[PDB]
């Protein structure tokens, strides 16, 4: 599982 | 104005001679890569920014372009294997180790964050990412007396990325890593935050996913009386986990298993078997089949916790994945129970229910179920009751069932079925 920081 | 850039301009400003140049550009870049619709991390990395921006991460001296770059770093990471492969590449996790001791909070968070991706990528850049040494600096900032001072995010970021550390198989981690993390995880498990007890349930259910040595390793640390509590939680996001975890357990050594009933679990499987949500109740039914293959005492304490209804409920209506499961459990219940068992088994309704599910065209199902026949049967035999047995599958279509299944492709199934066509019922 990887997690994209969007702010 | 650092929205909307073109990479094109995002390489002009960081290949020029100008540390806020850069930091300009790099900004533009982590505003491109935080976008919802499609970031463009494949032509970011085809212009070769990667080393850049790695480069940027150990700028003590402009601590905003750290954070831009591992802002920037921490979204590719978070793309295809490919794209955390060039994350890596570029020499990111030393640089992302390094970061963890900044003064700056959201620095050492962008890190934690960045290092999380990057493990949870698989095994291998997992192993890497423990050989770099990360674990010692990660702990260190969990190593505050009360965790409630710790702000909320920054707590949930350190759950998650220690998590992906402990997770994945073949490998699974390394055994001193796990003995390093476990005790944090402990104190995590008793964090009050729902997202940090969620992956705190999700990382122990991970490393309870193995042999019993990894097994025996958790329940040392005494958290199985937590897991069960959380188990009764109301927010599914803990119960999922927890009943994931508890279930890891009970595969087991029957001693671990009596362990996990020791700390009261069998009271909450009335409504875990219930549950309106599929995954929990095939999850829970799991589980029960494989406490039914323990001990006789484990049997009889599944008994007197009024479970054994909820598994002919479960049998009788339920998604087919955990019909199949409850299937399992009573062919384990009849395979170790005493008699008096199999007889109390039998007493709450399970053989209507038996019989419905061998219309099924599962073969293993049918398999399973049919085994489960020959016990009761074998039971009946000792106790002479054969032919009420026998009269009870007549009456609710059980016998046509299993003659039509004497013409059945699978071998195990027509023997089977023809085995008890000619024992009980000739």
């Amino acid at each position: 599982r990887k997690k994209t920081s969007d702010s | 104005g650092t929205v909307n850039w073109s990479v094109e301009d995002i390489v002009k400003g960081i290949n020029s001679n100008n540390l806020e140049s850069q930091l300009q550009a790099t900004q533009a870049a982590r505003k491109l890569l935080s976008r919802e619709k499609q970031p463009p991390i494949d032509n970011i990395i085809r212009a070769g920014l990667i080393p850049k921006f790695v480069s940027f991460l150990g700028k003590t001296d402009c601590s905003p372009i750290q954070f831009e770059s591992a802002w920037a770093l921490t979204n590719i990471a978070s793309g295809t294997s490919e794209q955390t492969k060039a994350v890596v590449d570029g020499g990111a996790i030393p640089a992302f180790i390094s970061l963890l001791a900044s003064p700056h909070a959201h620095i050492s968070e962008q890190a934690v964050w960045a290092l999380g991706n990057i493990a949870g990528d698989g095994s291998a850049f997992r192993d890497l990412v423990i050989k770099h040494g990360a674990i010692d600096p990660l702990l260190a900032l969990l190593a505050v007396p009360d965790l409630s001072t710790l702000a909320c995010g920054y707590l949930r970021n350190l759950t998650w990325t220690l998590s992906n550390l402990c997770r994945n198989k073949n490998p699974a981690p390394p055994l001193d890593a796990v003995e390093q993390i476990l005790p944090t995880l402990v104190r995590l498990l008793h964090h009050n935050d729902p997202e940090v007890l969620a992956d705190s349930c999700w990382a122990i259910s991970y490393l309870t996913d193995g042999p019993n040595e990894r097994i025996e390793m958790v329940v040392k640390k005494g958290v199985v009386p937590q897991l069960v509590k959380l188990l009764g939680a109301t927010e599914l996001p803990i119960v999922t986990p927890a009943l994931r975890a508890i279930g890891n357990i009970v595969t087991g050594t029957d001693e671990q298993t009596q362990k996990v009933i020791d700390a009261g679990a069998l009271a909450v499987f009335p409504s875990l078997l219930t549950n309106p949500k599929t995954n929990i109740q095939k999850e829970a039914t799991w589980t029960m089949s494989n406490i039914t293959a323990g001990r006789q005492d484990q049997i009889q304490q599944v008994v007197n916790h009024g479970l054994v209804p909820f598994l002919v409920g479960v049998l009788s209506k339920a998604d087919f994945k955990t019909q199949k499961e409850a299937a399992w459990a009573i062919t384990n219940y009849t395979s170790g129970g005493t008699v008096e068992q199999i007889v109390y088994l039998v007493h709450c309704g399970i053989i209507e229910p038996l019989m419905n599910l061998l219309s099924a065209k599962d073969t293993k199902i049918i398999q399973v179920i049919l085994d489960a026949i020959s016990n009761i049967f074998q039971a009946a035999e000792k106790l002479g009751e054969t032919e009420k047995l026998s009269i009870m599958i007549e009456e609710c279509g059980g016998l046509d069932k299993i003659e039509a299944l004497q013409r059945h492709e699978n071998e195990s199934v027509y023997k089977a079925s023809l085995n008890l066509i000619e024992k009980y019922f000739s």
